[PDB]
């Protein structure tokens, strides 16, 4: 999964 | 519950042999590193001309591609040379001297880590790394070494084959993380302990790291305040060291007894470096 917030 | 000294006692009694590190913004701070752009700054009014619509732009693909000059302007002041690791990294460096150190997983993009003697071999940059960068437009690779002159000289680093924009290898927003933060398959059932430091837990996959060792496995945090999963679904063997991160540091060591060695380290690394 992508790196997000 | 148990306490920091517990802790401490189990380390020296060789309880826990195979410590796994999370570490974030919190713990560059006493660098001299700002964080959330909340600070009036030598960085927030250099970005200030630039017009970021807001801080998460800088870290965007659109945003970059648009205007790629504010992100170079945070390299520019991330480049190694700059900043100088603080007792923390000295702390984490002398756990791995000492045979402690699993695995350090750290979402700085700082590099101070590396600086700070540990190896790459027990390291993982989940946010990336200026060490190297890449061509967005023909995919070359190239060491960071290569575009430090336009770095420094504020001019766009382009590739020397196609012309295209040469990005460092940082990880901007949605894009997976580097493929060494896979190691955490492994690492984190094999580890006997846990240790969090200066982070918030709000960027993932990084942050659930923190569900992944054993219920028998005591989870230290170290930080400003409880946050995620210590604070949501917090575990019996959870132990939080509230405060500022180097005093909670310097606490621990001086329970491991580590102080005197401790400084000798810090004193001839930092005297070295500046
Ligand atoms: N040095 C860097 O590489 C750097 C700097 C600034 C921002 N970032 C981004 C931040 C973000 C990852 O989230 P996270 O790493 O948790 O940063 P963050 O800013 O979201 O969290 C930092 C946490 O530690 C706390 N804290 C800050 N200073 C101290 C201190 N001195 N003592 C004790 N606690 C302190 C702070 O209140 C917060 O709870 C990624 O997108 C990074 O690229 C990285
Ligand atoms: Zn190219």
């Amino acid at each position: 999964s992508g790196k997000v917030l | 519950k148990l306490s920091l000294q517990d802790v401490a006692e189990l380390i020296r009694a060789r309880a826990c042999q195979r410590v796994v590190v999370m570490v974030g913004a919190g713990i560059s701070t006493p660098s001299g590193i700002p964080d959330f752009r909340s600070p009036g700054s030598g960085l927030y009014s250099n970005l200030q001309q630039y017009d970021l619509p807001y801080p998460e732009a800088i870290f965007e693909l659109p945003f970059f591609f648009h205007n790629p000059k504010p992100f170079f302007t945070l390299a520019k002041e991330l480049y190694p040379g700059n900043y100088k690791p603080n007792v923390t990294h000295y702390f984490l460096r002398l756990l791995h001297d000492k045979g402690l150190l699993l695995r350090l997983y750290t979402q700085n993009i700082d590099g101070l880590e590396r600086v700070s003697g540990i190896p790459a071999s027990k390291l993982v940059e989940a946010h990336g790394t200026f060490a190297s960068a890449t061509c967005t437009v023909c995919q070359r690779p190239f060491p960071g070494e290569d575009i430090r002159a336009d770095v420094m000289a504020d001019r766009v680093p382009r590739c020397p084959v196609c012309t295209g924009v040469v990005k460092p290898d940082i990880v901007f927003f949605g894009e997976p993380l580097p493929q060494r933060f896979l190691l955490h398959v492994v690492d984190f059932p094999m580890a006997d302990l846990l240790l969090i430091l200066g982070t918030s837990l709000e960027v993932e996959p990084f942050a659930s790291l923190t569900e992944a060792v054993r219920s028998s496995v005591p989870r230290l945090l170290i930080n400003r305040d409880l946050v995620g999963p210590l604070a949501w679904h917090p575990r019996s063997r959870d132990v939080a060291q509230l405060g500022d991160v180097v005093h909670g540091v310097e606490s621990l060591v001086e329970l491991l007894g580590w102080t005197e060695e401790m400084r000798d380290l810090v004193q001839r690394e930092t005297g070295k470096l500046d």
